[PDB]
């Protein structure tokens, strides 16, 4: 994106903060200070895929999940004799 | 105007004096004194994000 | 006149139905734009650059370059979190085990080549290759180009990890925890969630298996011929550069003035009688830079619907199995494989489509001791001589017997009853 | 958490607090200020100084009602998609992924917020999974018998049928299993012997 | 046209007025000015 001065980039890559841009996201670590880095895309999870072996659950969980969404806003009217033309 | 002076390797004509760009804008320009192709192009630029 | 298609005259019947006997696995394609080349403009150097008189007298014509910057970074962060809503959907990134045998089906086509530098699949390269100075031009007038945030790299192990869970689990790794399972065995609960047996898959695995590699070879062949199936991320591209170079030309107007150009006004004009001067072309170029965000304000809007479809789709065809008719193919849907393309996504639907239909009689029940039967699940078919029952997508004749039917009062009230004798075990 | 009925709370306040700082430019006048413009010039000239903020004045305000249409298109869009959720996830199950929330959608509850609606979608996770040695048939006399409802596992030794979301062991028994032709075709096979009651 | 008892006359195409319209198309299209 450009020069970025004030944070050092480090190797290691934690979960993204406050995004830069091109991968390059920032966000302020341990005396304290602001670093940069790669942003992590997840835990690099490898299933053991096999012919023969399948996962099977053996219990449950019940979960609740919160979804906003807006529905409306705030009706607003104006009128052209009081705001171009004040009295 | 401001900008950068460099060295150009546009072939200008000898009756050719300026040059324009898509928005009518000069990008290089001839030397009165001794006949050489410039080339004005502005300094760097861009945001500044905190 | 153009024509509306062919001409099919079904014959409709009292007693025949349409039974069909083999089927095809078809791979189709879609296309779906995702997010847009974000772009922002420079406050003072678009409507005056290189040029300190006309700086100082931009300030007294309110704030509008001020919201013009803020509806562009709306508008970059709505193509950002468009991007971020397709494609990171898990938060895993799954690997392909080191074996490839999936049972036949061969996703070498599809799965990322860790021999390219890249490291995109064959599909993703031609998808790259095919969509495509006016980047200098522009810049030195402050039309500048921001990179985003999501690189390729990062959006083609997204999708790198969601193929190795849709062909490792399957669509439990979108629920919940991914769960191991067997190719052939995923492929028959897709084949049941349809209506077709697992007895059929397993029975014609290696057809069935030819097929798709037959397909999703056809498919790379496709996209390469036919140049206009990757249009609707051009035009993406294509549109915006018309946003860009047009608003460039509207710098070589002069809006009623004497010029275009504000030092030969400056030099020329003294300030008293060049106020009206820059007046027009300050007024002229804002107006041009405010019809062109709020343009680009409906060009995100629409960019940013189709982002919700494209996600929705993915979190429909390809985290499980929809039963909604032409929505992730034409067809019985049976499963859907993503891929990244520049500034868009693409989704290959691998769809159960009947053929080789054959007729044969049927009846809406039976009575054999004046009770009658109704299918349990099923269908009563006749070969002319005798009954059988079979199921509602592929021709599998089985005897009548009391596990596949059950009773349900006398046969007198029914219209089109049979006799016929049923079995019992 | 209640940050997107925020937004809309922002940007229409700042659609009218722009709208508000345009009537203290001078849009190329004198002044912002009508009746010291009436007052310092003549009505010739007055005109001519006013026209100028009138039409500033009206390219604001039709700017404010340009936005305000897309701000309005774009809640009417997060209307219907709440009341296909409504319609979907509170009045009945829907079988679609991450629509109704993340996992098995099992029920959902609406409530009320300031210019909004809030979905409580209660779900079904798995957990706690192991893993089990699976085939897709078996045969006992010479005919394949593949899974009616369910999948054939096993515990090392022995070989049950669960439900593909739960695991419990059944014995496979003759009306957990249905019998479709020889296994000589299928890819797999492995032999056991089948219960009849 | 006999498909059990079910009545489609009103939403098929009648081929006695030229438009080639069913009944309710009629009443759609005279409605809409
Ligand atoms: C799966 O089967 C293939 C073909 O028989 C074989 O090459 C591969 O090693 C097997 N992998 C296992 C044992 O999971
Ligand atoms: C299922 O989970 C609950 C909560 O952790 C636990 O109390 C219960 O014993 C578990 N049951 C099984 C089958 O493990
Ligand atoms: C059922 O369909 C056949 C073929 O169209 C027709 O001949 C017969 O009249 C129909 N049924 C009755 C009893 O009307
Ligand atoms: C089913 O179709 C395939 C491919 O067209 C063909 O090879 C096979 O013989 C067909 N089988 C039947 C049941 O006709
Ligand atoms: C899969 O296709 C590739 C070509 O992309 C080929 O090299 C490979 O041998 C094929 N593998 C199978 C399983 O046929
Ligand atoms: C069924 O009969 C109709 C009679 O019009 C015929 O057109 C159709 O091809 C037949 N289907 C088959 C292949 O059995
Ligand atoms: C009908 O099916 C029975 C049992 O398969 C067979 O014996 C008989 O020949 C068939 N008749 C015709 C006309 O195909
Ligand atoms: C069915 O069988 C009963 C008893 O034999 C007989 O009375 C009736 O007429 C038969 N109906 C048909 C469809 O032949
Ligand atoms: C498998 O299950 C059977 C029946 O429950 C049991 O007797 C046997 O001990 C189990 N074997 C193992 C290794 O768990
Ligand atoms: C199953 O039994 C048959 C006959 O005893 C035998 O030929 C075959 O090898 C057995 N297969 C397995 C999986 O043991
Ligand atoms: C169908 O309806 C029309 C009037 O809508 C009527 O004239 C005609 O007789 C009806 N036909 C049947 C199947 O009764």
């Amino acid at each position: 994106a450009g020069c970025l001065i004030g944070a050092e980039y480090v190797n290691n890559s934690y979960e993204c903060d406050i995004p830069i841009g091109a991968g390059i996201c920032a966000s302020y670590q341990t005396s304290q200070s602001i670093i940069a880095y790669t942003m992590s895309l997840g835990a690099e999870n490898s299933v053991a895929y096999s012919n023969n072996s399948i996962a099977i659950p053996t219990n449950f969980t019940i979960s609740v999940t919160t979804e906003i969404l807006p529905v409306s806003m705030t009706k607003t009217s104006v009128d052209c004799t009081m705001y171009i033309c004040g009295d | 105007g401001t900008g950068v002076l460099t060295e150009s390797n546009k072939k200008f004509l000898p009756f050719q004096q300026f040059g324009r760009d898509i928005a009518d804008t000069t990008d290089a320009v001839r030397d009165p004194q001794t006949l050489e192709i410039l080339d004005i192009t502005p300094c760097s630029f861009g945001g500044v994000s905190v | 006149t153009m024509s509306l298609g062919a001409e099919n005259s079904v014959a409709y019947s009292n007693n025949s139905i349409a039974i069909p006997t083999n089927f095809t696995i078809s791979v189709t394609t879609e296309i779906l734009p995702v997010s847009m080349t974000k772009t922002s403009v420079d406050c003072t150097m678009y409507i005056c650059g290189d040029s300190t008189e006309c700086s100082n007298l931009l300030l007294q014509y309110g704030s509008f370059c001020t919201q013009l910057k803020r509806a562009l970074t709306g508008i970059a962060v709505e193509q950002d979190k468009n991007t971020q809503e397709v494609f990171a959907q898990v938060k895993q990134i799954y690997k392909t085990p080191p074996i490839k045998y999936f049972g036949g089906f061969n996703f070498s086509q599809i799965l990322p080549d860790p021999s390219k530098p890249s490291k995109r699949s064959p599909i993703e390269d031609l998808l790259f290759n095919k969509v495509t100075d006016l980047i200098c031009a522009q810049k030195f007038k402050g039309l500048t180009v921001l990179p985003p945030l999501l690189t390729d790299e990062m959006i083609a192990q997204y999708t790198s990890a969601l193929l190795a869970g849709t062909i490792t689990s399957g669509w439990t790794f979108g629920a919940g925890p991914a769960l191991q399972i067997p190719f052939p065995m995923q492929m028959a609960y897709r084949f049941n969630g349809i209506g077709v047996t697992q007895n059929v898959l397993y029975e014609n695995q290696k057809l069935i298996a030819n097929q798709f590699n037959s397909a999703i070879g056809k498919i790379q062949d496709s996209l390469s011929s036919t140049p206009s199936a990757l249009g609707k991320l051009q035009d993406v591209v294509n549109h915006n550069a018309q946003a860009l170079n047009t608003l460039v030309k509207q710098l070589s107007s002069k809006f009623g003035a004497i010029s275009s150009v504000l030092n030969d006004i400056f030099s020329r004009l003294d300030p008293p009688e060049a106020e009206v001067q820059i007046d027009r072309l300050i007024t002229g170029r804002l107006q041009s830079l405010q019809t062109y965000v709020t343009q680009q304000l409906i060009r995100a809007a629409e960019i940013r619907a189709s982002a919700n479809l494209a996600a929705t789709k993915m979190s429909e065809c390809v985290l499980g199995q929809s039963k909604r008719v032409d929505f992730c193919g034409k067809g019985y849907h049976l499963m859907s494989f993503p891929q990244s393309a520049p500034h868009g996504v693409v989704f290959l639907h691998v769809t159960y489509v009947p053929a080789q239909e054959k007729n044969f009689t049927t009846a809406p029940a039976i009575c054999h001791d004046g009770k009658a039967h109704f299918p349990r699940e099923g269908v009563f078919v006749s070969n002319g001589t005798h009954w059988f029952v079979t199921q509602r997508n592929f021709y599998e004749p089985q005897i009548i017997t009391t596990d596949n039917t059950f009773v349900s009062g006398n046969c007198d009230v029914v219209i089109g009853i049979v006799n016929n004798t049923v079995y019992d075990p």
